[PDB]
Formats: C-alpha cells, structure tokens, sequence
C-alpha cells in the first residue's frame, strides 16, 4: 500500500496500516518555511498530548473505559467495521468528537486517583 | 458530633435479599473512607467490606465475595449495602463505621474511628 | 515513611521575561498584519485565594511595547519618498504681513528651485511653511531644520495615524496575571488578581505634557511612581474622571503636490482659504480646577499632609519636551499648558494657544525625520484627559509636566498585567509507593 | 475552574486540575514570534524527558521509589496537602530540587536493569 | 564520566550512562540558528517515535519479541558486551539497521492486535 | 522521484479556482523576481 | 607544518611556531584629523 494506501480501505482494514501513516507525520521568504515546521511540531504535539493525557501514551491502539453511547451515530458493529472507510466515519461522528475526548479526560483522572490510592494500601 | 445512623434490616428467607443504610453527619462525609462490620450473635467482630471515599474502590471479606454490594453516594451523606443471596450465618448487627482505608494523602489509618448502632439482620 | 511522587500539570508559576504576541482587530499605520486579527473576548480566571506583588517599574511588557512601536512606525515609513530635494536653500518672505494677530509672522512664504521627474529640469515651487520647520542662514534665506541632522521622509499620505487599539497576548506556557485591585500604586500585592489570555485593547496614543484617551482610575485619582522621594523620577497621575478638550486647527487649508522624480511626489500646504487663525485648546476651567484640587487632596496624602502644593510651567528645552503634544487628524500640534499649572495650593473655558508643525522627529530618534502633509480643510478633535505627567523640583513643593519618554505613557497602561511562565512540574510526599 | 483556578486552592485540591493546566502548555520582528514559539517547544520537551527518565513517562500522577527524607522541609504531611497551595511548596522546597531529581534518575536505572535481569531468567 | 565519557568504555559498561546522553539531546543571520533549532527538535522526535512504535515508549533499556539473526554479524555475545565500544557495534552492525528497524516495527504491530483480542474476551 | 500512491476506492472532490496552491505560486514567482532585481543598477540617471 | 597535500605546489603551506616572534609595528606621524559635512547628517572624515 504505502502512505494513505489504505484510505479507500475498510475502518478494519486500514487499521493494519497505523504504523505507516504515524510514521509520515514527521519525515522575508524562508522564515515561512521555518513557521510551517514549527507549527507542525506544534501540531504534533498535540496529538501525542491527548494521548497522554487519555492514558493511551505509548499505543497506537489502545482501549478505554468510556462506553460507546448509542446516541453517537449508532450504526451497529460490523457495519462500521466492515462496510465503511475512516474518511466516513470521520463525519458520522464529527459532532460528538469534542464530547468523546471530553469524557475520555474525566476516565482517566478517575483512574489515576485510584491508581494511586491503591498504592498506599500497605 | 458525629453519628452514624442505620436503617433497614429485618427478618428475610435464607436465598432472599434485603438492603442497609446508614446516613451520617458531623463530619465531612467524602473525606472519609467506610465501611461494614458484622457482629454475628456471639462472634462480636468480622469484617465485611470496605468503600474508600470516592465511593470507587470497594474491597470484600471473601465469604460475601459474590453477593454482597457496598456504594456511597456522597451528596446525601449515605453509605448503603446491598446483600444478595442470603444464607443464615448472616445473621448479625450490621455496622456503620468510619475508617479503614484513607486518600493516600492524609495519614491512612487502618482502624475504625466511629460506630454506628448497627441494624439487625435476620436470615 | 513518605515516598516522593511526582506531579505534572502543576499549577504554579514563576516571573518571566518573554515575548508577546500582538493581536488585533478592524489605509493605517497600525494595520501591518504582524499583529494578529483575533477575538477579543475576554476570557478571565479569578484566582480566588491568590495575592502576588507587581512591580510596574520593571515591566517588561512596557519595553516590548515601546520597541514594538518604534519599529512598527519605522517600517510604516520605510518605502516612502525621501524629500532629499527639500533640504535647498529655501527664499521667504511673511504669508500674511498684514496681520496683527498671534499667527503674525508664523507662516512663511517660501520660494524652491526643485527637481522635475527629468534629470535635466527643474521648476519653481511656491510652498507655505511653518515658523517652526525653518530657520534662517544668514527676502532672507532658509533651511529646513532637518538640515542639522538627517534626510526626512514624506509620510506616507494614504495612511491615517488613527490609534487602533492593540492587544497582547500570552503564548502557550505562559500567562497574564491582572492585578484587579482598587487604589493599586504600581508596586507590591493585588489580592484580587485574575488570568487572562490577552491585555484590553490599548490604544498607542503618543503625548506629553498630559496622558489622552487612556483609562481611568476606578474610585480615586491614583499617584503613581517609582520612588515618591526621589525628585530625579517622575510622577504619574491617573485621574477617575476625564477633563474634556476640545482641540482645533480652524484654517480651511489647501493643499497641492509636485512631482519631484520618476514616480515621487511631495505634498505640501497650498494656501490658506479665508483667514488666518492659531490652533488652540479648549479645557472647562471649573473642570480643571476641580482636577487638580483631586490631584492635590491625594499628594497630601503621602506628601504635603499640612504643605503647599504649587504648579507651574515647565522649565524649558525644545518644544517636544516643554509643550504638549498630540497628533490629531493626522496633524502635530504642539500647545501651551503653562495656563494648566498657574496656582498654589495651601492647605468659561481656559484656553491653550497651540503651534503646528511639518517636520516632525518623533521618540528623540536623531538622525530621522517624518514630514507630515498637510491636510486639506479644517481640523476638530475631542479627547479626553487620563491623566498627567508631572515632576517635582521648605513648606512648598513645586510641580511641573513631564514628558518626552514614551514609555511613560505605557507604563499608565500596562501597569496591571505581569506575564509569568508556568512552571507544571513538582513532587510532593505521599503515602504511596511503586510495587516494583 | 479553569486555567490556573486552583492556584489558591490546597494543594490537595490543586491535584485535581492537572489536565487543565497541562493541556494550557501547547495550546526582523516576526523572527522574534517563531523564536518564542519554538523555545516553549524545547522547554515542553525538557519536562517531558525527565518524565520519561524518572519511569514516570504518561502519567499526570506517579509514584516513585525514593522515599522522602526529613531534611526535604518536614512540614507534616496533613499540613502540606489540606493547609499549603502548590505555589507556597514550590518555595519550601526550592533549595532540594536538584537533589530530588537527581534521585530520581538514580532509582529508576536500577530500576530498568533489575527488570533486565529478570527478563533473562528461563 | 559526563556527556560521552563512556564513549570508550565496553558496551557493557556504557549502558550505565544512558541517562547522560539523553539529557545533551535538549540541553538573514540568526534565521539559520533558528533553523538548526527546529531542526534538532524535529530529529529528536523521530527518535522518540520509533521508540513509540516499537512499544518502547518510555524506557532507556527495553526488550523486544524479534530474535537475533546469527547473519547480522554474529559476534558472540560476550565478546560484543565485554570487548567492543558502541562506535565500534554501529559500524559491525550498520548495513542491518534497517532490517532490524522493521523487523521491530512488524513484531509490534502483532502484539498490539494479539492484546485488542484478549480485552474482549468477557 | 514522482513517488505515488494511488487510493484504489477514494473519490473527493477538486476546486481548482479556490486552490491556495495558486495564490502561493503566484508570490512565490512575484517575490522571486523582485528579489534578483534588487541588487542590479538603478538607472536612474536615464530619465532625462 | 601543515597542508592539504604536501607534494603538491598549487596548495600552501601552513607553519604554526613554537615560540612567538615579537614585532613592533609602528606610524610615528602626529597626525590631525577634519570633518566636514556633505549631507543632511553626513559627514566624512579626512587627513587634515
Ligand atoms: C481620543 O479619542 C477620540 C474619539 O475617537 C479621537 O477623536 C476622533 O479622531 C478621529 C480621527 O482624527 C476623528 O475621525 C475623523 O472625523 C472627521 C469628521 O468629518 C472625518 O471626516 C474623518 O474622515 C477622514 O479621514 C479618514 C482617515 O482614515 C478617511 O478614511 C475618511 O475618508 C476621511 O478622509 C477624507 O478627508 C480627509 C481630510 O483632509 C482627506 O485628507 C482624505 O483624503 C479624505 O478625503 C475622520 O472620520 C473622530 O471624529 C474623532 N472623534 C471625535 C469625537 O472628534 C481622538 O483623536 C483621540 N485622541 C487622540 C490624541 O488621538
Ligand atoms: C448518550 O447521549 C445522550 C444525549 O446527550 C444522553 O442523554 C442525556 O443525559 C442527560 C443526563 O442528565 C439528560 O439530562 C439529557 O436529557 C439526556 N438527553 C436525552 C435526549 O435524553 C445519554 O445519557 C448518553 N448516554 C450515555 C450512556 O452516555
Ligand atoms: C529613593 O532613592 C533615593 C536615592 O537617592 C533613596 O534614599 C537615599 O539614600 C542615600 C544614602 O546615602 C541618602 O543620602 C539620600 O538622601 C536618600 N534619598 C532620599 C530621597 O531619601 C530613597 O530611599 C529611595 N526611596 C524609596 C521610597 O525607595
Ligand atoms: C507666495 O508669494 C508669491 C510671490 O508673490 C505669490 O504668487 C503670486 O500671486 C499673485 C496673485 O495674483 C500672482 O499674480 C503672481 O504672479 C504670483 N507670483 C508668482 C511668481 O507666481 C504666492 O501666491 C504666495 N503664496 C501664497 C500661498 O499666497
Ligand atoms: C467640546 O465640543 C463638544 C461638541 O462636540 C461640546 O459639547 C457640547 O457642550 C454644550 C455645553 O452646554 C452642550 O449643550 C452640547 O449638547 C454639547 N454637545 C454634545 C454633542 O454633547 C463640549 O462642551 C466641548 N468641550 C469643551 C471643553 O468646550
Ligand atoms: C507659554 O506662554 C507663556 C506666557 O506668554 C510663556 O511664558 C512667558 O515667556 C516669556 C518669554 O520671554 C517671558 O518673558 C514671560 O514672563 C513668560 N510668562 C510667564 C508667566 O512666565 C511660556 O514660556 C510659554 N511656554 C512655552 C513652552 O512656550
Ligand atoms: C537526608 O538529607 C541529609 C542531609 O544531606 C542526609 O544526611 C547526610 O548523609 C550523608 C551520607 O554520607 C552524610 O555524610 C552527611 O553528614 C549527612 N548530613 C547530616 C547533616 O547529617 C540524610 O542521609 C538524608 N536522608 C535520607 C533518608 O536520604
Ligand atoms: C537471517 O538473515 C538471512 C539472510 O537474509 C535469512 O535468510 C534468508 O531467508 C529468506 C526467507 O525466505 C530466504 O529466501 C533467503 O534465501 C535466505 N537467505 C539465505 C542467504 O539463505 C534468515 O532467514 C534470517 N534468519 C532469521 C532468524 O531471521
Ligand atoms: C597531491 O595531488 C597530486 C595531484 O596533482 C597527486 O598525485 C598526482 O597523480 C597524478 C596522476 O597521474 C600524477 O600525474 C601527478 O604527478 C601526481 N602528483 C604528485 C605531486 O605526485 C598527489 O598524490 C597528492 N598527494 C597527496 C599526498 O595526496
Ligand atoms: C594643501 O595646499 C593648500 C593650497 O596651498 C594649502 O592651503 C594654504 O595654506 C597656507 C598656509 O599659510 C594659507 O595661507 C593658504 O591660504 C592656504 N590656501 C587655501 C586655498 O586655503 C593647504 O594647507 C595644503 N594642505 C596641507 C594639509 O598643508
Ligand atoms: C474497492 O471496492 C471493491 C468492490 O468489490 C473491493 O473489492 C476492493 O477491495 C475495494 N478496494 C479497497 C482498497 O478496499
Ligand atoms: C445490526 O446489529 C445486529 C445485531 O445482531 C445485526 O444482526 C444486523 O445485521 C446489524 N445490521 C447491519 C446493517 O449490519
Ligand atoms: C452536526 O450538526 C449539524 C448542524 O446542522 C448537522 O447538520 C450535522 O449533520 C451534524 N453532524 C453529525 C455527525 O450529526
Ligand atoms: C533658482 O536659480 C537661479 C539661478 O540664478 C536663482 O537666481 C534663483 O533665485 C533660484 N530660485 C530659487 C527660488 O531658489
Ligand atoms: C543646527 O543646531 C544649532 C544649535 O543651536 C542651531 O542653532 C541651528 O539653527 C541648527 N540648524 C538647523 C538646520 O536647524
Ligand atoms: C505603594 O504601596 C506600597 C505599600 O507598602 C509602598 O511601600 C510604596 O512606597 C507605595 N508607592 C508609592 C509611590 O507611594
Ligand atoms: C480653584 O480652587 C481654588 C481653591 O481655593 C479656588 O480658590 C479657585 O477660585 C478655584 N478656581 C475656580 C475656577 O473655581
Ligand atoms: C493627613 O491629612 C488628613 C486630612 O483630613 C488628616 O486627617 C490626617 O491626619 C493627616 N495626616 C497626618 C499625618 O497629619
Ligand atoms: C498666572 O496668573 C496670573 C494672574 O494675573 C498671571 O499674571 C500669570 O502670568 C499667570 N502665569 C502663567 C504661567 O500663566
Ligand atoms: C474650504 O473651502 C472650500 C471652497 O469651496 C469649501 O468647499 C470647504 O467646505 C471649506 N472647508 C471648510 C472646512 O471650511
Ligand atoms: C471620555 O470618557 C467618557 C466616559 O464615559 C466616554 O464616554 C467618552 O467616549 C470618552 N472619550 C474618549 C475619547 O474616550
Ligand atoms: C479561600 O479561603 C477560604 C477561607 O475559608 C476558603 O473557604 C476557600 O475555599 C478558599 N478558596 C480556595 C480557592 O481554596
Ligand atoms: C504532624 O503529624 C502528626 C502525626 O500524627 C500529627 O498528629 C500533627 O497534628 C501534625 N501536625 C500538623 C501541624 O498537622
Ligand atoms: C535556600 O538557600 C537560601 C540561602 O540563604 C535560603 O535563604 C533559603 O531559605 C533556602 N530555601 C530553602 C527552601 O531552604
Ligand atoms: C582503556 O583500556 C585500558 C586497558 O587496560 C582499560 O584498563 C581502561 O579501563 C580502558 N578505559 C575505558 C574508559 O574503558
Ligand atoms: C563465543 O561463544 C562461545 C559460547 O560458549 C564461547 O565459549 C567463546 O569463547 C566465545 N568466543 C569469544 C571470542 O568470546
Ligand atoms: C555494508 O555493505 C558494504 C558494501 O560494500 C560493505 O563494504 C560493508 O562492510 C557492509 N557493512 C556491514 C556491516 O556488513
Ligand atoms: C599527516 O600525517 C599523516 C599520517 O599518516 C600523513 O599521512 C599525512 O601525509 C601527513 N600530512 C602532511 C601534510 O604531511
């Protein structure tokens, strides 16, 4: 396939070519040039902040304890999986992106505390 | 002054289940960690279980492993207990009691500071 | 028994000196595009239990400010045409001899042999100058007063000197700390700080004598300064109410415009359409005096409590250091505030004579020059006094207007805000340890 | 709340809003702009290595191995997590900061190389 | 020792410095400085994104699932600890950096599917 | 190298009169062009 | 002594010395220097 070779691809399918695209990320008229590489990082940064931040720091799949809410475009299991490309499902979701990461945040912080009360149980 | 009041209880049929309750006051109910301790007629003191205060971590005597169901909901100021499967060696005094566990901040004691007067469970 | 955790996202901070971006709102001088077109709401989160002290004096802030200005002007200027030309023997004569008013002797008539846009040709300009632009050599002859020391640059006749407010902000990983309090003298503790992203809009307004269009004090008139003993240092007075003035050019002036080489032109003023009258300032004498009987009551509070407080004139120097001054419509006036600072304090309108001029060296930068059109018609202004600049030289202390430091005018300004860095890491004991 | 809310706030209290303050961390004279920004860059980074050195690399929260020692301010610890603000513990520790973060490096490569050795046992 | 002191020292020895090394990798004219700045933050990153990748994310030191090939100079193994510098591996070893890299990057991608399949087993 | 990879199933659409690609392209040139004129002879003296 | 290549005469030779070799350089002429102005803020400086 190569870079983006899977964006025709099934959500399923193209979940095998993660390591490509993440890879493809990083690899007066010249300080324009030096501003776009530097809001790149910036950019860059971000993503891997959230990861961070969600408890999903070094994956790149990884799994959560925020349920799926049917509310959220329900559109059955396999039928996203197998009958739908990410390029689609990226809009049956848009309005639900920020309310997702949200809820992602608070099922972490309640992790971490617990996490850490369990540690001083001697 | 602190209290812990409890309620519920009865007599129920050996495989039957009933709830507890206990409501508090004189202390801030969320920064304190709970729990559950049986008093069997002529045992005096077994632990059942433990909430610590975000009412997230729950810890169990194994003998009620599988059936019993200690919560907190802490804008009622409320420490609840739920016990399916009931079996006749659970008859006792269930007591509301504060201590145990604590935040990992704030010196953890590993004792129980207060008592409630318990309800009287039947089976 | 305690182990050492580790916290990141800590909310704490530590002073710091750091580069502020400038964001902005709406030709202009001030519309470059370097200043960022953003939302101005106003985001701010009250820090319920926090005190931090402030010190206005060694703001930082300020003297990105000033240099941002400086720079910002300079580049406004840049690709401009430079009336290399002008600085000619000039020949003059009065414009109005036969005037026996204040502006006698003011306006000169004055002859140039000047460039064409040919190489080989040159024409004859008739042209009216200001007393103050020129001075003689010894019909006399003339020099423009730039001739000591530099080249001066027409300015840019399409583009308004308007003072469109500006914000700064915060880039990530830091903050801006808002003082908030009431009566805050510039240094020391503001129990009600607040964060907040950007600055209120601040208008780059540039002045002497008496502070234009600024902010006012929320209950009192606050005096501010960096060491209140030390007569070397100045004063600034930040008044809770504005004193109006009502500033005028009522000349109906014409101007014209001479090509002066492949593609330059000079503007210049033409004539005059009617009469000739002097620029003035008008202040409500009550107003005034009820001004300064506030400015006054507050000195006695630190200084003076049973004293005599006198104001007076300034003590001399050229005119951008002993006359106030504005730039309004475009136009710089220059005006006499002696009739401001004429009373001793023991424990309708005032007018102010004002004088024009073209050539204009802004921020003591010597070695540059602007040359200001003139503008067509007549000129109108309303401002409002902020405040006051004075310095100070028994039982009576004597008061004088300050000025020509420009960063005085900003401190006025930015004196509530202190930009910290955030600093999100630190350890802590606790009483949990790794299963390792 | 929001950024820097719990500034006043107990530094118990405080431990709640890590999210909110480290998401507030990424989100010629134009030359002097792109400087500032890519210098924020290289001090995000700083943190984030030494994060990643102490064995601590996605967690808001974590405990280490190196107990806290007496001479480190002994203020109690009831008092230092109910009665002080992170701000007033930044300065009461000001002067045992190198020596803790030194520690910590040292108790985590010998951390890493028990690990190693335990990796190697059939 | 200090930044490279180690760089003479066995490999064995050397893997006691690890620490060192990493922190030296953060710690018109002026156009160009800006330039190399960027562009040694955009070096750094990629290094931290292999190690992403791999499922090394946090670590100085880790273990991998992929087997040594006896073709990738095979020169015993105390001998290569014991008796050789690291200038002196990165050249034994340098035609195979590739091979290995993607060897490493394959033998990730496995894991991270093999561990989504147990999460869902109820 | 013209590397390429094509999207066997994806289709999306092209504006070609709002392609930013344009506008760059267009002061690139513009400033390209200024900037090697800017050292050379002002022939100023031949307007006469 | 060092060069590029040594047996080759279109390159140079670098000597570096163990031992400084002290000299004294002098224009032991008194001389004055004038200013005159030939601008609006220029002025050029000149062996008087
Ligand atoms: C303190 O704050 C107050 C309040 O804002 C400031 O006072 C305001 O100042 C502005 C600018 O001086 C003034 O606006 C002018 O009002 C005139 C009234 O008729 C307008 O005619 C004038 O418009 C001309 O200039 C504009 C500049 O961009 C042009 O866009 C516009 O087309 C007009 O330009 C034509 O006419 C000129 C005249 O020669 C000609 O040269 C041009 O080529 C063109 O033909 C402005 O709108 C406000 O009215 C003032 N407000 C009040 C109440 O008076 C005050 O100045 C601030 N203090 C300081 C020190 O700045
Ligand atoms: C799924 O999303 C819906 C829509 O927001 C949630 O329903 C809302 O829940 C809040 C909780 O107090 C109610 O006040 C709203 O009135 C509910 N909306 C509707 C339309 O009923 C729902 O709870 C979410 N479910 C899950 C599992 O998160
Ligand atoms: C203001 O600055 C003056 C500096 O002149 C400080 O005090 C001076 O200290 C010297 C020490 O010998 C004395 O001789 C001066 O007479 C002092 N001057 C004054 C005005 O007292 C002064 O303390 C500073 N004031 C403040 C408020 O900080
Ligand atoms: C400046 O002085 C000149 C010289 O006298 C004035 O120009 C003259 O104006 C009268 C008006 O009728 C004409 O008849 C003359 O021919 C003009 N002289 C020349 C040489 O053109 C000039 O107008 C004065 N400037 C202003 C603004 O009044
Ligand atoms: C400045 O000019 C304004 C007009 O633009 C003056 O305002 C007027 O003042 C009179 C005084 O009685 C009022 O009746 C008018 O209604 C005012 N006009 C407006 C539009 O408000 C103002 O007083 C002048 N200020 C000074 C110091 O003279
Ligand atoms: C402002 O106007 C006043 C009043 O005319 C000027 O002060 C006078 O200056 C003349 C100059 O010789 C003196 O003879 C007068 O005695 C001065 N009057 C007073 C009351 O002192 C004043 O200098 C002007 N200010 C400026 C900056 O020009
Ligand atoms: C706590 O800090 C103190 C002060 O540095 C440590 O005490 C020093 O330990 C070294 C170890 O050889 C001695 O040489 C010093 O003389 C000790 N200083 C004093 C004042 O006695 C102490 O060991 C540290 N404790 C822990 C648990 O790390
Ligand atoms: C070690 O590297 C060698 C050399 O590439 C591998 O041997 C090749 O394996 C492929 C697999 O189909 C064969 O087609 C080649 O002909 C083999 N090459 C030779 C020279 O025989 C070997 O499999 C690798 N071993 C391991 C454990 O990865
Ligand atoms: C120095 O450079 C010369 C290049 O001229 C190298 O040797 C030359 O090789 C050509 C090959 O045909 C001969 O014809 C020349 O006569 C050679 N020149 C000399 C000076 O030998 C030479 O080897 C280089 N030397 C070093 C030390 O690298
Ligand atoms: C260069 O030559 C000129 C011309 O002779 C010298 O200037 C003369 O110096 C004598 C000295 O008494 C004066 O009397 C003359 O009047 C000067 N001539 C002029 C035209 O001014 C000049 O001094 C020589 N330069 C130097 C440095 O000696
Ligand atoms: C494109 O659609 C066809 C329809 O059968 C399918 O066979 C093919 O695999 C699809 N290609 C991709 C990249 O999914
Ligand atoms: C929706 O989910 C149900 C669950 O069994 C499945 O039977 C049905 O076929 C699914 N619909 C689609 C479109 O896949
Ligand atoms: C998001 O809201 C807009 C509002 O009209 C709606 O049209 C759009 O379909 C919504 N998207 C989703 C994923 O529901
Ligand atoms: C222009 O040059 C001539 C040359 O003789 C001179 O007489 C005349 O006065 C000059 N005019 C002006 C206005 O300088
Ligand atoms: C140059 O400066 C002196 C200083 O007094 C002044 O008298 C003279 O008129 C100045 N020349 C010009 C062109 O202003
Ligand atoms: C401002 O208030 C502080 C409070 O102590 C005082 O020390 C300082 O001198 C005051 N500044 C002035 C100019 O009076
Ligand atoms: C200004 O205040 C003084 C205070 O004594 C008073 O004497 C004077 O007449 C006042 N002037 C005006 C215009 O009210
Ligand atoms: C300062 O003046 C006020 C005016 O009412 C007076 O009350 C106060 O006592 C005075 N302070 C001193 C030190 O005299
Ligand atoms: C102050 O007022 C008096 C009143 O006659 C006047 O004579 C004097 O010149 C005034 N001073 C100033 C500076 O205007
Ligand atoms: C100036 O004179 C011209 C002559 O027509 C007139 O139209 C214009 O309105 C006048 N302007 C003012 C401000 O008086
Ligand atoms: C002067 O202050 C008054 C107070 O509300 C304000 O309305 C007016 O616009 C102000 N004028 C200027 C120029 O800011
Ligand atoms: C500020 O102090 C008061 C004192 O009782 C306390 O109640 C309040 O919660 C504190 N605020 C914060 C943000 O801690
Ligand atoms: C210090 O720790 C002891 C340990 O029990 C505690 O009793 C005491 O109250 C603490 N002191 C403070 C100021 O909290
Ligand atoms: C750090 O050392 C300085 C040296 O005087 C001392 O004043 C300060 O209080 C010390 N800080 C701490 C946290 O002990
Ligand atoms: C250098 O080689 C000698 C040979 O015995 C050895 O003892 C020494 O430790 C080596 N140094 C390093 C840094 O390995
Ligand atoms: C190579 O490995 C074998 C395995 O036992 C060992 O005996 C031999 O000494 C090693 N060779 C070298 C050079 O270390
Ligand atoms: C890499 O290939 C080149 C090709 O000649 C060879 O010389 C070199 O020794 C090889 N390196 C290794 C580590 O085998
Ligand atoms: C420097 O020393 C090396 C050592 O082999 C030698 O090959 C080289 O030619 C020498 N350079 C010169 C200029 O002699």
């Amino acid at each position: 396939l190569g870079f983006l070779g899977a964006a025709g691809s099934t959500m399923g399918a193209a979940s095998m070519t993660l390591t490509v695209q993440a890879r493809n990320l990083l690899s007066h008229w010249g300080i324009k040039q030096l501003q776009a590489r530097v809001l790149a990082v910036e950019h860059y940064l971000r993503d891997q902040q959230l990861l961070g931040i969600w408890g999903c720091s070094g994956k790149l799949i990884c799994c959560t304890n925020v349920p799926w809410n049917s509310s959220w475009s329900n559109r059955n299991l396999s039928e996203i999986w197998d009958n739908m490309t990410w390029l689609q499902w990226d809009k049956e979701i848009s309005n639900y992106t920020q309310i997702i990461y949200g809820l992602l945040e608070e099922s972490q912080n309640q992790q971490e505390k617990n996490e850490q009360d369990l540690l001083a149980l001697d | 002054e602190v209290q812990l009041v409890e309620t519920g209880g009865g007599l129920v049929q050996p495989g039957g289940s009933l709830k507890l309750s206990c409501r508090a006051s004189g202390y801030t109910f969320s920064s304190f960690a709970m729990s559950w301790v049986r008093q069997a007629p002529g045992k005096g003191l077994e632990w059942v279980s433990l909430i610590n205060d975000r009412g997230g971590l729950t810890f169990y005597v194994d003998s009620v492993k599988g059936r019993f169901t200690i919560s907190r909901d802490n804008s009622k100021n409320t420490l609840s207990l739920q016990m399916h499967s009931l079996r006749d060696g659970d008859t006792a005094v269930y007591y509301c009691a504060t201590g145990g566990m604590s935040s990992a901040l704030q010196s953890s004691k590993y004792y129980f500071d207060f008592w409630g007067q318990g309800a009287l469970v039947t089976v | 028994n305690l182990w050492v955790t580790v916290y990141y996202g800590v909310p704490v901070w530590k002073d710091a000196e750091t580069t502020l971006f400038c964001a902005s709102d709406a030709h202009n001088v001030w519309a470059t595009h370097a200043c960022v077109p953003t939302d101005p709401n106003p985001q701010e989160i009250h820090l319920e239990n926090v005190t931090e002290e402030f010190n206005m004096w060694k703001n930082n802030m300020v003297e990105q400010m000033h240099e941002d200005i400086i720079s910002l002007w300079d580049q406004s200027l840049k690709p401009c045409v430079k009336l290399t030309p002008l600085c000619v023997t000039l020949q003059c004569t009065n414009y109005a001899p036969k005037l026996r008013s204040m502006m006698r002797g003011e306006i000169k008539n004055c002859s140039f042999n000047m460039t064409t846009e040919l190489r080989d040709k040159k024409q004859k300009v008739y042209s009216l100058f200001y007393r103050l632009d020129v001075v003689q050599i010894n019909n006399k002859e003339y020099r423009l007063i730039n001739c000591n020391t530099s080249a001066i640059t027409q300015a840019c006749p399409k583009v308004s000197f308007e003072p469109i407010p500006i914000h700064y902000c915060a880039p990530a990983g830091f903050a801006i700390l808002k003082c908030k309090d009431k009566k805050f003298n510039g240094t020391g503790p503001c129990p009600s700080v607040s964060t907040v992203q950007c600055t209120h809009g601040i208008k780059p307004v540039v002045s002497t004598q008496l502070l234009l269009n600024g902010s006012l004090a929320e209950e009192e008139v606050i005096i501010r300064s960096e060491n209140i003993t030390n007569n070397a240092k100045n004063i600034l007075v930040q008044l809770n109410t504005p004193v109006q003035i009502n500033c005028t050019r009522p000349s109906n002036n014409t101007v014209k415009s001479i090509r002066i080489g492949p593609g330059q032109a000079f503007y210049y003023f033409g004539d005059v359409l009617g009469h000739v009258r002097m620029a003035h300032c008008n202040i409500s004498k009550a107003t005034w005096n009820e001004t300064l009987g506030k400015v006054v009551k507050q000195l006695r509070k630190h200084f003076g409590n049973n004293t005599i407080i006198r104001f007076a004139q300034s003590s001399g120097g050229d005119l951008e250091v002993t006359t106030h001054s504005f730039n309004c419509g475009g136009e710089f006036f220059y005006c006499n505030t002696s009739g401001l600072f004429n009373s001793t304090w023991i424990s309708d309108s005032l007018i102010l004579p004002c004088w024009i001029k073209q050539i204009i060296n802004m921020w003591q930068r010597i070695g540059q020059a602007m040359y200001a059109p003139p503008i067509q018609g007549v000129i109108r202004c309303v401002s409002n006094i902020t405040g006051l600049i004075l310095t100070r030289d028994s039982t009576t202390e004597t008061f004088r207007p300050g000025g020509g430091d420009m960063r005085d005018n900003w401190r006025s300004e930015l004196y509530k805000y202190k930009v910290v860095k955030i600093e999100p890491l630190g350890v802590a004991p606790t009483r949990c340890k790794r299963r390792v």
